[PDB]
């Protein structure tokens, strides 16, 4: 506190009223956890799956490059 | 055989034995034969075997043979190089990629084989 400014440094501050604000902090917890879950749901599915499928079977094509059969 | 002497070891170096079959292909149709798979004469395998079977070494004397074999259009599947493989003990396969990479000799370490 200073004569013209009050600064409150809080570890965890929520704007709601009652003492039961864990019941409203849980909403943010659940939302952020769901986002972090769906992210890893997209990292594997999109990136690591397709980018190995593309590199899987290239060699079978390059060896028959010059064949006249 | 030289009297009071043994047989002499003989080396034999041939350069592009592929040209031997190529020169047979050029005169194939003129002899009145139907062409084989690609353009080769129908008697490719036999006319290669008749030549290749005289190079072996027998009970008297030994012939060590080195032969360079051309590969048309960098294609190891072509009928003549693919027919020649069965007649050799050690096969050294050169690669164009390795040579273009600056490595000399350009011997491919994964296609070179030997019964030894």
């Amino acid at each position: 506190v200073q004569p013209h400014v009050v600064t409150v440094l809080a570890d965890t501050a929520i704007r709601a009223d009652n003492l039961d604000e864990a019941a409203i902090l849980e909403a943010r917890k659940n939302a952020e956890q769901l986002l972090a879950n769906q992210k890893s749901d997209l990292d594997s599915a999109a990136a690591l799956a397709a980018l190995a499928e593309t590199a899987a079977q290239l060699e079978t094509i390059r060896k028959i490059k010059n064949r006249a059969q | 055989k030289d009297e009071n002497g043994k047989g002499r070891d003989v080396l034999l170096f041939v350069d592009n034995i592929y040209r031997y079959t190529l020169a047979g292909t050029e005169v194939s149709a003129l002899l009145g034969r139907m062409p084989s798979a690609v353009g080769y004469q129908p008697t490719l395998a036999e006319e290669m075997g008749v030549l290749q079977e005289r190079i072996t070494s027998t009970k008297s004397g030994s012939i060590t043979s080195i032969q360079a074999v051309y590969v048309p259009a960098d294609d190891l599947t072509d009928p003549s190089p693919a027919t020649t493989f069965a007649h050799l003990d050690a096969t050294v396969v050169l690669s164009r990629d390795i040579a273009s990479s600056g490595i000399y000799p350009a011997i491919d370490p994964l296609d070179s084989t030997s019964r030894q």
